[PDB]
RNA sequence: CGGCCUCCGAACGGUAAGAGCCUAGCAUGUAGAACUG
């Protein structure tokens, strides 16, 4: 019922007070996924789940790297469970990266151009303040 | 990527053993004197027939 | 480079689209038959990592 | 193709233009057949256009492969012919239109590349009906969008991102309103070129008199910054003229003509826009 | 798998004649009766 | 001291051809859009 554990060996010891919350968002994403396209479909369809993805993955970055309140044994764990995004995180390292919002947001190659989205330009060098949508995630201003 | 890989002789000789069933308990070729890819080539060429070789 | 994905974003577009009879999606059809050409490869990739009995 | 080709308002304002091709894109709604697309993005929030005619489409009529309009003054395409008074046997049945088509094909390609192909020079006369039917400045509200029909019943869920302007629905009843691509291109019964032919029938231009002997010529509003040989060297070689009389008393002038026919060149050249120093003369014929 | 049509000589079946006769590659039968496909799809209807 | 062991099934050729007729689909998703002394 929960994202059925593989590697058959024992969580280490935090995730046990990460354990309701990875259960929510698990379900929250599986009613999130089966959810109806009423105009919420198309180009917004997956606006959802990469929200649920990204929420998971920045809990457990502030809980070992902002808090230290978790083991990297357990966070390792909880990785290789497919809770996390590794790459999204050895990304978030960076400097002007903290709140990318998919990982896709920087995919250059995604583009005709050769950029990425609005939805990585600071709002400052916009100075237009109209209404940023990113098509992919659907987010605003991500940086 | 997974290639290339080394193993110690404890591991092997267990595997060998673990092994043992689909395996064929023979140490030399002179078993296949004229049983072997070459006899039957020039078989083929002759339209001879060995007696439990193919046609 | 090219990176990976939640796998939920695809079973969410292909449950999504399951049969193409919805109106909605309407163009993607053309694109599903041309990729008619294709199935011959995803059939030997499927089958050639087949899961060896004794994993589950 | 090398770019497209349309007109300014089409082309748009930013220095560096970004547009995005693909080689045998669409289907040229006149040739038929397959073409390349290049789509340019117009301005600021403004619909990204696409080329909309083969090329050879285009230089066929000389018009904007994507604004559709004449390229020299930019009216519609039955207007700008009819202004040069032009008539194009450009044949419309299947058969005869693909036939038409590769000939037409076959015989542009022994083109250079400069200018349309045929008739298009020897109607290079651009009158001034085309010339003063010309539009001026670019009227940029071509690449706002369309009618947001979410937005038109209030559906527009997605906040300010209505893919189309969230206005008032025009009434279809407006002649202005339902104008098939193809018969815009083919010069059929376009109602705006009715509006435009309208528009420059009611459009002034001066006027003819009765009785073949009254050819002396009032022009009104001289100002006396004017000379007899201005008012001459205005209407001198366009004819001959008997006399003038440079009213200074009442700042205007009196033409006799020595051909009727060229007075009426003069003057009917000159209603308004005899622009010599800058006065707004009014030629007309004296009592 | 469903074996679906019959082989039933149509112009025998309408109009009791084949001008094939005895080579006839179908079956010579004039008999109504309801199908393989025909119950289903009624009673389902029903 | 002798060993010798073919095969394997489906399609077309068989149950007319037609114009009209009428209505889903299926495709389109566009282009443009007005003026003065
Ligand atoms: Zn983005
Ligand atoms: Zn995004
Ligand atoms: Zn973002
Ligand atoms: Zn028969």
């Amino acid at each position: 019922m929960p994202k059925v554990k593989r590697s058959r060996k024992a969580p280490p010891d935090g995730w046990e007070l990460i354990e309701p919350t990875l259960d929510e968002l698990d379900q929250k994403m599986r009613e999130a996924e089966t959810e109806p396209h009423e105009g919420k479909r198309k180009v917004e369809s997956l606006w959802p789940i990469f929200r649920i993805h990204h929420q998971k993955t920045r809990y457990i970055f502030d809980l070992f790297y902002k808090r230290k309140a978790i083991s990297r044994e357990l966070y390792e764990y909880c990785i290789k469970e497919g809770y996390a995004d590794k790459n999204l995180i050895a990304k978030w390292k960076k400097q002007g990266y903290e709140n990318l919002c998919c990982l896709r947001c920087i995919q250059t190659r995604d583009t005709n151009f050769g950029t990425n989205c609005i939805c990585r330009v600071p709002k400052s060098k916009l100075e237009v303040g109209r209404i940023i949508e990113c098509t992919h995630c659907g987010c605003r201003g991500c940086s | 990527t997974y290639q290339r890989w080394q193993f110690t002789l404890p591991m092997m000789s267990t595997l060998y053993r673990l092994a043992n069933q689909l395996l064929t308990d023979l140490v030399d070729d002179n078993y296949f004197y004229l049983f072997d890819l070459k006899a039957f080539f020039t078989s083929k060429a002759l339209n001879m027939a060995i007696p439990g070789g193919p046609k | 480079q090219k990176e990976d994905m939640p796998p939920e974003h695809v079973r969410k577009i292909i449950r999504d689209h399951g049969d193409m009879t919805n109106r909605k999606f309407r163009h993607d059809k053309r694109v599903y038959l041309g990729a008619l050409k294709y199935m011959p490869h995803a059939v030997l990739k499927l089958l050639e990592n087949m899961p060896m009995p004794w994993e589950q | 193709a090398d770019f497209p080709i349309l007109c300014q308002t089409c082309l748009g304002e930013n220095p560096y233009i970004r547009m995005t091709k693909e080689k045998y894109g669409k289907e040229c709604k006149i040739c038929a057949r397959p073409f390349t697309v290049f789509r340019w993005c117009p301005g600021v929030r403004m619909r990204f256009k696409k080329t909309e005619v083969c090329q050879t489409c285009s230089k066929l009529k000389n018009v904007c492969q994507t604004c559709l309009l004449d390229l020299e003054y930019g009216l519609p395409i039955q207007v700008r012919d009819a202004g040069l008074s032009f008539k194009d046997d450009m044949p419309k049945s299947d058969v005869n239109k693909e036939y038409y088509t590769q000939n037409m094909e076959r015989e542009i390609s022994n083109s250079d590349g400069t200018r349309p192909v045929g008739m298009l020079g020897k109607a290079t006369s651009t009158s001034d009906m085309l010339l003063k039917l010309a539009r001026t400045t670019p009227y940029y509200k071509r690449n706002r969008p369309h009618i947001c029909s979410f937005w038109v019943k209030g559906e527009c869920k997605r906040g300010e991102e209505c893919p189309y302007r969230h206005e008032k629905p025009t009434d279809p009843d407006d002649p202005l309103a339902d104008q098939n691509i193809k018969d815009r291109y083919y010069g059929i019964n376009d109602p705006v070129a009715d509006k435009l032919l309208k528009r420059a029938s009611t459009m002034p231009r001066l006027d003819p008199p009765e009785d073949k002997t009254i050819t002396t010529l009032y022009v009104g509003g001289l100002g006396d910054t004017i000379t007899e040989t201005d008012l001459r060297n205005h209407f001198y070689q366009f004819g001959e003229i008997r006399t003038i009389t440079v009213v200074q008393r009442q700042q205007c002038a009196f033409i006799q003509f020595a051909t009727r026919q060229a007075a009426e060149v003069a003057a009917e050249k000159s209603f308004n826009k005899l622009i010599v120093n800058g006065r707004r003369l009014n030629v007309k014929w004296g009592r | 798998r469903w074996d679906y049509q019959p082989d039933i000589c149509k112009d025998y079946k309408e109009t009791g004649f084949c001008g094939f006769g005895d080579s006839c590659k179908f079956l010579h039968d004039r008999s109504d009766y309801k199908h393989g496909w025909q119950i289903e799809r009624e009673l389902d209807e029903g």
